[PDB]
């Protein structure tokens, strides 16, 4: 529970140091000049408040990354006793920091000369001793153990001896002190290699890269310069161990001296004053050395100094501003800055682990969700189709599993966006049709209640108006008030229910999108930044959660040079806790008091929602004294990734309370893979049947083909040539009507083809017939109309049949194409208002074609690919390392087996990734993971026989 | 033997006539005279795009039972 | 018998009752004390909700114990 | 001399012999008893494996003791 940025005791100490020593003008002589930043005065710009505070922050950081390192399978550097930096306790750490405040408070001048050094450290340890002595009554009982302790740390501040690495405290304070020199010492590449190598001995490589990475952010947060790192830097390499140089002479080779058994031996350190044809060794030469190329991650790498996003002029402007001065003056401010920096550096790497997201808004619906919403609406509209174990619509039976699938795959908030106030209203019709029983999930020794009756009586007693808005609020109320309802609902939605009824499953499937819709409509309150969730969990399960969360925290680190992202990725895919909050309208609160005291929960989920992802909606009134509850349907691409797990107090029942703080991260790497067609296909069958009845009805109602009619009108066309009627009418029947009859006859006689569809279009309009006065033109026209319908019925029939043939093969587009074919009124119009049904189905498919298929591999094909390669090299390296595993005893076999298990899961991660980045239509290529899996098999059996052998030897030794 | 055939008009009336082969066209026009009061002098009879002259018999045109004929009024001429 | 009730506001109200009789009566006592209507208030004890009409004797409520009062209300 | 051979499965087979050299030869004798093949069977006593071709006596192997052999 302890931290620098929160503990007021540490802050008190630092404030003291500022008030009495650090904020006081330099009582020195050389380079004791005061500094002016932005027109505000700071007396110690090199060793002021920002310095010491940053060093305490370094202590926090290095301890954190050390513990992360130990949480990974790593083995940190042991001291005299078996302790590592990752064994530093919060109280010990507090002592270390309180000491660290005064470490530079005993300074007068800036001089570096040894006597001034001893003197200033004398004054420093004295300052510390004074401060401790004064507040002895508060510290000595609980902060410290005894004056022995404070003497230890004071002795560390004194540094009379030149020892720096005897204990954790020593390393932390001294290294934490000197590493702050990165911002001022150049060349950078020289120092950074030195400090890095010095920290790697104790904490490890990755944790060190994390340290210096976050350190850059600490410099940015306190407005000090950020050193660049140039691998091609051609300034002279400064040997930082003492002040010295590396010299190459004659043949472009450095000065060396052979020993006893080195072959070529250690570079000779030539002091910065050398009279030498010989030449100095540059930075890049130093980095390219074979010694520094397998030990230093920065070899070949580059770090852009300054601020990314601005030019060095206005960056310089940022360096010389009021915030620099306030940083060196205001304590609470400096601590806040560093706090936000660090807390940020806990979030950004997680984002780096996964491919980026463009915008925060909710997704758009796909085919399956459109079909889902249509179905749901038809259920709400016609409750007549609801039965005991299935729902029948248009000859299609919909089991329990269908609705469970709907609950599992469909973004129910998105599906909710496609429901309307009519569907909200139809809740009444659903409940009037219903008198079925809903049960508490838990508490089987608890009352059941008829849900339909309850809802109806509730709406009648409260919303007598029938006001639809009030209906929405009432749905949300039913959600947040009555456990007999939301227990069953939230159990069924998350596939962790048992012995539930079909009625209950169905009702849940229907109520989820409606509830989310009601929420989206109702809530006009701004999306909160911090949400809390209470949980009552067994001791062991809580333990498992702590382990998983720790796995996810331990493997994500800020980047310096080497990219440790694919590992963070893999671990987060391996241990993700997000699905505990998904698939349903989760209930949360913005007040901690609710989950901590009232409900007394042993596990608390703290959800940080800064980017306003995770669109939460207010529930209920929200005044002083309310639950301040909010509802969240977790977007499928958003994950709640742990930033920290903390041990807080105990419950009222005694068990320890754990609070895990999560951070919402949106990425297409979180969208689950779902084979489409789970909802849209039965919907297409529904439409196929609905059209089938129409085609049958039309086929039977209307007359079939008589073609004497055609023949007779053609004969009459030839006959009117001798009629005395007109030139116009003769030419009209001969030239215009004649060929139309020709094509109609041809098409009707064989098949169809477009010839039919085109012929029907060739039919002269009623206006054309009207231009022929009034005569026998009418008598020819009614014949022509008889024929027109003769062909109309045929075209509609064939269009329907073709469309239906298209539906069967699931081609949703071709169906539209055919249906387009229907003549519509005029041309056809011999068909009764079952045109309604037809144009309605046309509309259903028009709507189903508005589907937005959302990409699983955005822009970062490169990031996804590179990440996969890194992942599979890492995993294969682990496996092949376990291939040559020497197993001499039983413990080794244990570790080998657990290893084998973890690898087994890693390989499946590899597999899923292979799936989700395969674009196109072909069998997925698994060739690389086949070999891996085979290796897994071999080194599984090997481990098995090794195990039974070793336990044999054990029980043998026992006798 | 005996057979019935149909004559149609642009006006839209259908007349059913009873005839045998070996009746001339002018004879058919006479039967139409009795049927619908149309003078044989103002009648044209058409069958499959062809005009029927008065002198030929039904057999020469291959007119058969249940066939259809098209009658047109050629006024201003005999 | 004496019982204590606490609220999210952080206020603690001290109440005097028998081991018996309704929850709704207890909410009524809270109403008399602090003017809060029984339709808006819910009472919890050790992470568990007390349904109306049951006796404290049923829920095994004892002397000097503490209760947690929350306010729920429909949206409007 | 009397010796016992056991397996983790829990079955006990009782065998008769006196000192012989040759891990193989002992392996040959176990081969005969129950028609079980010894292509690579392991000997542990003292919770330790016995290498090819050194005297049984070494280790103080002795009568009425119990053994556990696994392949």
């Amino acid at each position: 529970g302890f931290s620098l940025y929160t503990d007021d005791t540490v802050k008190a100490a630092a404030q003291y140091a500022y008030d009495n020593y650090l904020g006081k003008p330099y009582t020195g002589s050389v380079e004791s000049a005061p500094a002016n930043f932005g027109g505000r005065m700071v007396y110690r710009q090199h060793h002021g408040l920002s310095h010491t505070l940053r060093t305490m922050a370094y202590a926090e950081l290095i301890v954190e990354e050390a513990r992360k390192a130990k949480l990974r399978g790593e083995t940190l550097g042991k001291f005299k006793d078996g302790r590592t930096i990752a064994d530093v306790t919060p109280q010990e750490l507090k002592k270390i920091m309180i000491a660290q405040a005064f470490f530079v408070a005993g300074r007068d001048d800036e001089a570096s000369d040894a006597k001034n050094y001893q003197k200033y450290h004398e004054q420093s340890r004295d300052a510390f001793l004074k401060y401790v002595k004064d507040n002895e009554s508060t510290l000595i009982p609980d902060v410290f153990k005894d004056q022995e302790d404070v003497n230890f740390y004071a002795r560390v501040i004194e540094d009379k001896s030149h020892d720096w690495e005897s204990t954790p405290a020593h390393v932390l304070i001294n290294q934490g002190h000197m590493v702050d020199l990165v911002r001022v010492k150049q060349p950078p590449e020289s120092f950074l290699q030195r400090y890095f190598s010095s920290m790697q001995r104790w904490i490890g490589s990755q944790a060190t890269e994390a340290v210096f990475g976050i350190q850059r952010q600490f410099f940015h947060a306190t407005y000090e310069v950020v050193a660049g790192f140039d691998s091609d830097n051609k300034e002279p390499h400064l040997v930082v161990s003492g002040l010295g140089r590396y010299v190459i002479g004659e043949d472009g080779q450095p000065i060396r001296e052979a020993p006893k058994k080195g072959q070529k031996e250690g570079d000779l350190k030539v002091f910065p004053q050398t009279y030498k044809n010989e030449r100095l060794m540059r930075v890049d030469e130093f980095l390219k050395l074979p010694e520094i190329q397998n030990t230093f991650p920065g070899s070949g790498k580059h770090l852009q100094g300054g601020m990314p996003g601005m030019n060095e002029m206005d960056y310089w402007n940022r360096l010389n501003s009021l915030n620099r001065a306030r940083c060196e003056n205001d304590v609470d401010f400096c601590l806040k800055q560093l706090q936000t920096a660090h807390d940020k550096a806990k979030i950004e790497p997680i984002k780096q682990a996964f491919q980026s997201s463009k915008g925060k808004e909710r997704r758009q619906p796909n085919v399956d969700e459109i079909a889902a919403a249509r179905i749901i609406q038809q259920i709400l509209a016609n409750p007549d189709c609801i039965h005991d174990d299935h729902v029948l619509i248009n000859g299609q039976k919909l089991e329990q599993q269908f609705f469970r699938d709907l609950l599992a795959k469909c973004e129910m908030a998105v599906v909710g966006s496609l429901l309307n106030d009519t569907d909200i209203g139809n809740i009444d019709t659903l409940m009037r049709h219903e008198k079925d029983t809903e049960f508490h999930s838990t508490n089987p020794e608890a009352v059941p209640v008829k849900i339909g009756e309850y809802w109806i009586n509730d709406q009648r007693i409260n919303n007598s108006s029938g006001n639809i808005t009030q209906k929405k609020h009432d749905l949300i109320f039913l959600m947040q008030n009555d456990a007999w309802y939301f227990s069953r609902v939230n159990a069924i939605a998350q596939n962790r229910d048992k012995g539930s009824t079909f009625k209950e499953v169905l009702i849940t499937t229907l109520m989820t999108p409606l509830t989310s819709k009601a929420l989206v409509d109702t809530s006009q309150a701004k999306p909160p930044t911090r949400l809390f969730r209470g949980l009552n969990l067994s001791e062991e399960f809580t333990k498992g959660l702590i382990d998983q969360a720790n796995a996810m925290i331990a493997n994500t680190t800020e980047r310096l040079f080497t990219d440790h992202s694919p590992e963070a990725f893999k671990q987060i895919k391996l241990n993700d806790l997000s699905k505990m909050s998904g698939r349903t309208n989760a209930s949360t609160t913005t007040e901690i008091k609710l989950v901590k005291e009232t409900w007394d929960s042993n596990v608390i989920f703290e959800m940080l929602d800064p980017d306003g992802l995770l669109h939460s909606k207010q529930v209920g009134r929200h005044g002083e004294g309310t639950e301040s509850e909010f509802s969240v349907y977790l977007p499928e691409d958003v994950a709640l990734v742990p930033v920290k797990v903390t041990l807080d107090g105990k419950t009222q029942k005694g068990e320890n309370r754990y609070v895990f703080t999560f951070v919402a991260v949106k990425s297409p790497d979180f969208t689950p893979r779902h084979e489409s067609g789970y909802a849209v296909e039965p919907f297409l069958r529904m439409q196929a049947a609905k059209l089938a009845e129409v085609k049958s009805s039309i086929e039977k109602a209307q007359r079939a083909p008589d073609l004497e009619t055609i023949f007779n009108l053609q004969n009459e066309v030839e006959a009117v040539q001798y009629s005395h009627l007109s030139t116009g009418y003769k030419n009209f029947l001969k030239n215009t009507v004649g060929p139309v009859l020709e094509n109609s006859l041809s098409g009707l006689m064989e098949s169809d083809t477009d010839t039919l569809s085109k012929a029907l279009a060739a039919f002269p309009s009623d206006t054309q017939w009207s231009a022929f006065n009034f005569e026998e033109a009418r008598q020819a026209k009614r014949q022509m109309d008889a024929i027109k319908q003769m062909v109309g019925n045929k075209v509609v029939l064939d269009a329907l049949t073709q469309c239906q043939d298209a539906l069967e093969k699931q081609n949703i587009a071709g169906a539209l194409d055919a249906l387009k074919k229907i003549p519509s009124e005029k041309e056809m119009g011999t068909i009764r208002r079952e045109l309604r049904e037809q144009i309605q189905s046309a509309r259903q498919e028009l709507e189903s074609l508005q589907r937005a298929v959302v990409t699983p591999v955005v822009t970062d094909e490169k990031k996804v690919r590179e990440r996969y390669d890194a992942l599979i090299e890492n995993t294969s390296k682990k496996i092949t390392e376990l291939e040559t595993g020497k197993l001499p005893n039983l413990d080794a076999v244990k570790k080998g087996i657990s290893n084998l298990s973890n690898l087994k899961q890693e390989v499946t991660v590899l597999r899923n990734e292979k799936i989700r980045m395969h674009v196109g239509t072909d069998k997925v290529d698994f060739s690389d993971v086949e070999k891996l899996e085979q290796q897994i098999q071999v080194i599984d059996t090997k481990l098995a026989d090794a195990y039974l052998l070793e336990v044999t030897k054990q029980i043998s030794a026992l006798e | 033997s005996h057979m019935q055939i149909f004559v149609k008009t642009l006006t839209g009336k259908t007349i059913t006539l009873e005839v045998e082969p070996s009746d001339t066209i002018e004879n058919v026009k006479a039967k139409i005279q009795d049927k619908e009061g149309i003078p044989p002098d103002q009648q044209r009879l058409i069958f499959a795009g062809k005009q029927l002259e008065d002198g030929r018999t039904l057999s020469d045109y291959n007119i058969q039972k249940e066939s259809t004929l098209h009658l047109v009024l050629r006024l201003r001429g005999g």
